């Protein structure tokens, strides 16, 4: 994880995706400033094992595309670091019902 | 119709259909690796004549009686000549009396028959069944009458190579030894 | 040659039947509707095996009338001949262009001219026949064909059959 | 528009809501499996009133001459106060109304206590009043476990999705969650003894008849929800005949078409 | 995030008039429009580009338009949308057409 | 439906392929060889030519003839014809990507423009969906101009790899009207791309990359856009209008046919004739033309081709176009049988769930009941009674599928039914039926009711069922659907009755009440200040139908 | 696929769906000429009789209920409860 | 009278099923038509009689269905064609899901 003040340069930002496995992020400092999954409506999310998701799909008999997604550049999906792949459960609250439990696979 | 196993995905351009012949190119319903309801594979299933003549009768057969179980609410005796009035009330019994064409299977498939014992037909198979031959031939050597390997490898071509005239010609031997008399 | 292949059928039954013996019924309406039909992929339906067992798995009704539709699958003996198969029958018709064997259900004819030389046809014969050296083949003599050529149609398959190469002729 | 972009949206019988392809749209009708029609208003008591109103209705201390259950109520009374096995599953009780109230003040924020739920209670007990002609002078004859003890046990058979597993027998604790708490509300052994002096019978058959006008609120796996949801809205979107904001049908047509630039685009900060 | 606020948008344009309309619906539509990814509009633009099959867009906005490239780009049409049907004069997968029925000749026996 | 019974199969569609005609598959699928333009006066002679409309195709004058296919108007769909052009045309919808595909090919050796060398490339060939994996290669070669024979590999920009051959340049290209022109650059050289031309470069691309673009080797190959044999829809499309005999009466279809025939042969007579170069190229246009309009009409490419009297043209396209069309106005939606309209009223004396039809319309419509031994009695009955008294009936139908029309036939009040028959009877009392009033945008804008038959000419509903279907009597009409299969009936009385329609989900509470008179005067009935006495108060008891009768 | 009496999932109850269109199918049948599994206390009316079947549980019908991926689940009337 | 898009987005409403179908067909359109169990086209040329059935080209003879739809769609298929797209009917799926 690299922060960086005003940007950085398109020269340089070229040079990320070239040692696998191996990952790396940008980060603007102007937008760390607040934490967004504080505010009222982001509800949380959670990181799905690529155990806990083989059988999310398997317990409802879906196919991966048939899955509600998440944007790969989603805010909150930086802020956790997702992979084309991995699946995120978002617990949110409910007037109908307490809890609601819903899950955004990444693309 | 009457659907036969296999859903062959046919995809628009219905074009290649080969050549029926004994270069064992059956249609593509009579491949060596069918289906079975089940859902298995089994070979494919060849009958010589005289064997069908059992297979035939034995259900016949079978069909009069589970025909009267709701009607309420190795020898035998040289039937022949005695066996053509013996089938054909089998039939006016258990058939659709309008099959004509089986009546005529029934003859032609009891006077050329070569077997009256399910025991005799029952070694022709146990025999032919070790040669590791195709279904086809496996059977039209059993309801075709051959002395020569010659008679044999020419009546039934797709053999030519796949055995010796020696070996072939002592199951040949065997045959007309186990063919039943009259 | 002759077969024993694994079919199955859709029968529509009126609501009218749908009885306490209802499975005897379709059971019966798959013989009337199979036991001497013809078809150039199966051949000759000649017989259904073990009539009891026949699977009749839950049929499904339709949707403006109560006609419900089951998937019959049963099992019989077929036979559809090929060219190149090497059969015998016993002769019926024969004519000036030549004979026709009967090979059970069905019935292939032989072109005078398919047959040898030597054997010519005796037309001033009763019944009419085909003379030869030795060879004298007529109504009920038993030939041995080699089919050369097949043809489906209708509700049958006739087919041209040869007996100008060896170990065919007589018997 | 609305209706041509939910038609195919319906109830799978997996309990899902999902469109032609399979993509599942919501993992439960209206993220609780409720048919709207059996709905209504209810209130969730254990909401609203001072931290002091709550213990006064809903405390129970069998070890305490003012805080227990005078036996004028419960026929084994004065052979209860003391008794400690029971003030364990009395205190279970209600450290968990307690647990019950935060939960809600964590999801209705407002302080609103009036929601729409299956199953009336309210009236499901009116009747039970009258149809037993319950007196309101002589005591009781529920043991302390009759109610406690099946109050939970009722919770166990309000099904709404059925699986075999736990990722899913999990989401069903879910699904219920708020309804309980007003279950537990409503059926808290004070309240069931001091203000509705249920009998056994009474109970028994109160416990019997929410269980199933619940699996009646049940949605049926078969609705066509997406085309409903559409009309519903659309519906009242033509009844509107018409504080200086952008309101109303041409704001509505705005906001489907996702339009980036807004007549009016405001922005509260508090 | 966002479609907390899109509902709570949408909800106070029914409000604004007074009148009530339970969540569930404006929640699913909410949803619809918000599955996908991001935020798929209700329009020509939108959710009738979906993977949904041809026949289905067929009937709205762009008719000949879509017809033509689908046979183009040869696409296959599941039959399992609810327009579809109804264009071939079928009976659709909708509540009384969610499931089978059939006669169990066994238990049609037992009655008698 | 359509009558007369088949050996065939029947099932259900359950996929749909969507595919481009092959010039050869148009061919062997035809029966029509269709190469003269008239219609048919075999020298006035009446009949039709072997030349449009028939040569084979369906037919008219109700002569069975369909190719022997028989059974004659009714049971005949058209016949696919024929007509080999005489050049090749675009595909008036196709043309925009025709283009974008040569934008994304380049001539001469015709191939992809961007191998799995370009990485920027592969990421593309992975995008699992031919229309995106289109509209991403395409903005990836829109721009490169310039066949290249040799790139840098994966490994030095030092060294360079070979592959495919003949950097002869590529050219940008845009749309003029309805062909196609590029330049290829000092100074740029303007060409006519010719179909001809196209074709071929789209003929030769390859397997793999038909597919890489968004295509299918079965279904839809590229070289399919470009139209060469043209089906001609056959009579039933574009049928005819006859005012009984010497007149005409034909479609605007079977005219754009005509012209583009015409166009196609003038055409032909001049390649095989004084061929003035390029003189041809100009009918050449006109074909391109009409093979285009006779499928669209609407273009930015001005010219309507107007039809003398300066009449539109009715473009295939244009019929199925949104509402009032095939899609949406035929399809989607159906003008159908079995139902009424008329106007509404008030009637305080019906229960909610009825709904009083007209003796008149209830004797109009009718339910097609099976002769059963529960009923035969009733329905012989109904049957005697003929088709002009009330409880009665007017058509049977035995076995045989054939109508025995009640108000005719010499055996009118004879007939003996047959179990099995079946007896299109009155509506009657108690006949569950759809009714709604448009606009329809609640499940509740259409609701079952009971039928009641009452006199006078007025759909009569109940009040407090009227806030539902939202309607005034100020000359409100309401329409009335009446149901046909024993099951069908079974969907409205189960699902939608109107009892069932009393508590709304679209908002969890009840959608009907009580208002005006009901409402105004249940509360002044009510005050404290209110009292009955005696003499009345016995009258209201009765009123009230499941009065225990106890005062 | 198809799926065990065991291992079911689906709900224990009938839909009105359901139960709406067993109605009218068996009605349609009745209507049909039908056997009827019940005696007929007088009705005439096949809707009427098929109301009865339906509350004796002697109606032979199997509503299959296929899920989302094909699967299916097969149900009796016999077994199904009926609340509604 | 009409029964059109609005009061058909009702019966989907109600979850009616049948009746949709009802009025859409057996009270309208209706027809039978048939079909190539090879290319899903109208081409079939069907003697309802001689039971002759063919349809060079695909070439059949064998392979055919019998299917009831909407003479509007019939139409609609029929109007496609002629503008060279080919819509595809077939009756079985075997693209699975
Ligand atoms: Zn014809
Ligand atoms: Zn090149």
């Amino acid at each position: 994880i690299f922060v960086y003040q005003n940007n950085i340069t398109p020269s340089a930002m070229k040079l990320v995706p070239s040692i696998p496995p191996a990952t790396i992020e940008t980060f603007n400092e102007a937008a760390l400033v607040v934490n967004i999954t504080h505010h009222e409506l982001v509800p949380k999310h959670i990181r799905l094992s690529s155990d806990e998701k083989r059988e999310l799909l398997k317990r409802y008999r879906l196919k991966e595309s048939q899955l509600p997604r998440i944007q790969r550049a989603d805010p909150v999906a930086l802020y956790l670091g997702l992979k084309r792949g991995e699946v995120v459960k978002i617990i949110r609250k409910s007037e109908t019902s307490g809890r609601y439990a819903s899950y955004r696979i990444c693309m | 119709s009457t659907s036969t196993f296999q859903t062959r995905r046919r995809r628009l351009k219905k074009v290649e259909e080969e050549e029926n012949a004994a270069t064992l190119q059956l249609g593509q319903e009579f491949q060596l690796k069918q289906i079975n309801h089940q859902g298995e594979e089994e070979e494919l299933i060849a009958l010589n004549l005289s064997e069908a003549r059992l297979v035939i009768k034995e259900a016949l057969v079978e069909r009069r009686r589970a025909f009267k179980r709701s009607q309420k609410k190795f020898m035998h005796s040289e039937t022949r000549e005695k066996e053509l009035e013996s089938i054909d009330v089998l039939l006016e019994q258990t058939t659709g009396g309008n099959n004509k064409d089986l009546k005529n299977t029934m003859q032609y498939l009891t006077n050329f028959s070569r077997f009256r014992d399910q025991e005799t037909v029952g070694a022709v198979i146990q025999l032919l069944k070790s040669t590791g031959l195709h279904p086809f031939e496996v059977a039209q050597l059993g309801s075709l009458a051959c002395d020569t390997a010659d008679e044999a490898k020419t009546l039934i071509p797709s053999l030519n190579n796949k055995i010796s005239d020696d070996e072939l010609e002592r199951i040949l031997k065997e045959l007309s030894n186990l063919e039943t008399l009259y | 040659m002759f077969f024993i292949k694994d079919l199955s059928l859709n029968i529509t039954l009126h609501p009218s039947f749908f009885g306490p013996r209802m499975k005897q019924y379709l059971k019966t309406k798959l013989l009337e509707e199979v036991e001497g039909s013809c078809t150039g992929k199966f051949g000759y339906i000649l017989c259904v095996l073990d009539y009891d067992n026949i699977d009749i798995q839950r049929g499904r009704i339709l949707p403006t009338d109560g006609s419900a539709e089951f998937n019959v699958k049963y099992r019989a003996v077929v036979f559809k001949p090929f060219k190149g198969e090497v059969v015998d029958g016993t002769v019926v018709s024969c004519s000036q262009h030549g004979f026709e064997v009967q090979v059970g259900p069905m019935k292939v004819f032989v072109t005078k001219h398919l047959m040898p030389q030597d054997l010519t046809f005796n037309a001033g014969s009763n019944p009419p026949s085909y003379q030869s050296s030795e060879d004298v083949i007529t109504i009920k003599s038993r030939i041995r064909v080699k089919i050369e050529g097949c043809i489906s149609q209708v509700s049958s398959i006739h087919a041209i059959g040869s007996i100008k190469e060896d170990y065919l002729g007589a018997i | 528009r609305l209706v041509k972009a939910l038609e195919d949206i319906m109830v799978h019988y997996d309990n899902t809501t999902r469109n032609s392809l399979g993509n599942v749209i919501q993992f439960i009708y209206g993220e609780d499996g409720m048919d709207a029609a059996h709905i209504e208003k209810q209130s969730l008591d254990t909401i609203g009133g001072s931290d002091a109103a709550f213990e006064k209705r809903y405390r129970v201390d069998l070890l305490n001459t003012d805080h227990t259950l005078d036996p004028s109520l419960l026929e084994s009374g004065s052979e209860i106060l003391g008794d400690l096995k029971l003030q364990v599953l009395l205190d279970e009780e209600y450290k968990q109304l307690v647990k019950d109230r935060k939960f809600l003040r964590e999801v209705f924020v407002d302080g609103e206590a009036n929601w729409p739920l299956p199953v009336n209670i309210r009236r499901i007990i009116q009747n039970a009043q009258q149809t037993f002609h319950i007196d309101h002078t002589k005591p009781s004859d529920l043991t302390i476990k009759d109610i406690v003890l099946g109050v939970k046990d009722l919770q166990e058979n309000l099904l709404v999705l059925r699986g075999k597993n736990e990722i899913i027998q999990n989401a069903q604790r879910d699904a219920v969650t708020l309804f309980c708490c007003l279950l537990r509300s409503r059926l808290a052994t004070r309240r069931v003894l001091q203000e509705y002096r249920l009998t056994k019978q009474a109970f028994d058959w109160v416990l019997s008849n929410i269980e199933a006008q619940f699996l009646r609120s049940v949605v049926h796996p078969g609705e066509m929800v997406g085309v409903l949801a559409a009309q519903s809205i659309g519906e009242p979107a033509t009844q509107m005949t018409l504080k200086k904001v952008t309101s109303g049908v041409p704001r509505l047509k705005e906001i489907l078409n996702v339009a980036k630039n807004m007549k009016t685009p405001s922005l509260t900060v508090y | 995030a966002g479609r907390a606020a899109l509902y709570k948008e949408v909800y106070n344009v029914i409000a604004s008039d007074g009148s009530y309309v339970n969540y569930r619906h404006m929640a699913l539509l909410v949803d619809v429009m918000t599955t996908q990814g991001g935020l798929t509009s209700v329009t020509r633009h939108g959710f009738n580009r979906s993977n949904t099959g041809a026949l289905m867009r067929c009937s709205f906005e762009e008719t000949v338009e879509i017809l033509f490239e689908a046979g183009a780009s040869a696409e296959l049409d599941d039959c399992r949308g609810v327009s579809e049907n109804v264009i071939l004069g079928q009976m659709a997968p909708i509540g009384t057409g969610a499931f089978d029925v059939m006669i169990d000749e066994e238990s049609l026996v037992k009655y008698m | 439906v359509g009558q007369q019974y088949s050996s065939a199969p029947l099932r259900t569609v359950k996929e749909v392929q969507f595919g481009l005609f092959s010039p050869e598959e148009v061919r062997a699928i035809s029966v029509a060889k269709i190469r003269f333009p008239e219609t048919m006066d075999e020298t006035q002679t009446r009949a039709k030519i072997g030349g449009l409309n028939d040569p084979r195709l369906g037919s008219i004058d109700r002569n069975l003839k369909c190719q022997t296919c028989q059974e004659g108007m009714n049971e005949c769909p058209g016949h696919f014809g024929h007509i080999d052009l005489a050049k090749p045309v675009f595909h008036v919808g196709f043309i925009a990507k025709i283009k974008k595909v040569c934008e994304c090919v380049c001539m001469h050796c015709g191939k992809l423009l961007l191998d799995e060398h370009n990485e920027l490339m592969r990421q593309a060939l992975a995008i699992k969906d031919s229309k995106k994996r289109f509209a991403a290669i395409w903005t990836l070669c829109k721009t490169k101009m310039v066949c290249e024979t040799d790139v840098p590999s994966e490994d030095d920009p030092t060294q360079l790899v070979s592959r495919g051959g003949c950097g002869n340049t590529q050219p940008t290209i845009r749309k003029d009207g309805l062909k196609l022109v590029g330049s290829w650059k000092d100074e740029p050289e303007l060409r006519v791309l010719s179909t001809e031309e196209i074709l071929n470069i789209f003929k030769h691309i390859s397997v793999k990359d038909f597919t890489s673009l968004g295509f299918n080797e079965v279904f839809s190959r590229p070289e399919w856009m470009i139209l060469t044999c043209l089906p001609v829809p056959p009579p039933p499309v574009r049928p005819s209008i006859s005012f009984n005999e010497s007149q005409r009466g034909e479609d605007d279809l079977t005219f754009k046919l005509a012209d583009i025939l015409k166009a196609n042969i003038s055409l032909e007579t001049l390649e095989h004739n004084g061929a003035p170069h390029h003189a041809i190229e100009e009918a050449e246009s006109l074909l391109q033309f009409h093979v285009a309009t006779y499928m669209d009409n609407d273009i930015a490419g001005q010219p309507q081709a107007l039809q003398k009297s300066g009449r539109p043209v009715k473009s295939i396209r244009a019929r199925l176009k949104g509402k009032e069309g095939r899609i949406r106005g035929n399809l989607m939606g159906k003008r159908v049988d079995f139902s009424a309209r008329t106007v509404i009223s008030g009637d305080p004396n019906l229960e909610l769930d009825q709904v009083g039809v007209p003796k008149s319309i209830a004797k109009t419509l009718t339910y097609p009941e099976v002769v059963t031994p529960y009923n035969i009695d009733r329905l012989t009955q109904l049957v005697r009674n003929g088709p002009n008294e009330h409880p009665g009936a007017k058509y049977v139908i035995r076995d045989s599928g054939d109508r025995i029309d009640l108000r005719y036939s010499k055996r009118a009040g004879d007939i003996q039914l047959q179990y099995g028959w079946k007896v299109e009877r009155h509506i009657m009392d108690n006949d569950p039926v759809l009714f709604n009033r448009q606009p329809s945008l609640h499940k509740m804008s259409m609701m079952a009711h009971r039928v009641k038959v009452i006199p006078y000419s007025t759909f009569r509903l109940n009040l407090s069922v009227t806030s539902p279907y939202n309607a005034d009597f100020d000359g409100d009409e309401m329409n009335l659907h009446v149901p046909q299969s024993e099951e069908t009936r079974a969907e409205l009385s189960q699902l939608c009755a109107v009892p069932l329609q009393i508590v709304s989900p679209q908002s969890n509470k009840p959608c009907m009440g009580i208002v005006q008179d009901t409402l105004c005067g249940i509360r002044k009935l009510t005050l404290r200040d209110t009292f009955i006495e005696l003499d009345q108060v016995l009258n209201m008891l009765y009123w009230v139908p499941d009065w225990d009768g106890v005062i | 696929k198809a799926i065990p009496k065991d291992q079911r999932a689906t709900t224990p109850y009938m839909t009105k769906y359901e139960r709406a269109r067993i109605l009218g199918t068996r009605a349609l049948q009745i209507s049909m000429n039908a056997p009827v599994f019940v005696d007929l206390e007088g009705e005439t009316d096949p809707l009427r009789i098929a109301m009865k079947e339906l509350a004796e549980k002697k109606i032979p019908l199997v509503i299959r209920r296929y899920l989302p991926d094909g699967s299916f689940e097969d149900w009796s009337v016999e077994e199904l409860i009926v609340d509604l | 009278l009409r029964f059109g898009e609005m009061e058909r987005d009702c019966m989907i409403a109600h979850g009616a099923a049948s009746f949709l179908k009802e009025r859409l067909m057996e009270a309208s359109d209706a027809f039978r038509v048939h079909i190539c169990g090879i290319c899903g086209l109208m081409t079939v040329i069907a003697k309802l009689n001689h039971n002759q059935f063919e349809c060079k080209g695909c070439d059949n003879k064998i392979d055919i269905y019998q299917i009831h739809i909407p003479y509007a769609a019939k139409l609609l298929f029929q109007e496609l064609m002629a503008m060279n797209i080919t819509p595809r009917l077939y009756t079985d799926r075997s693209r699975d899901f």
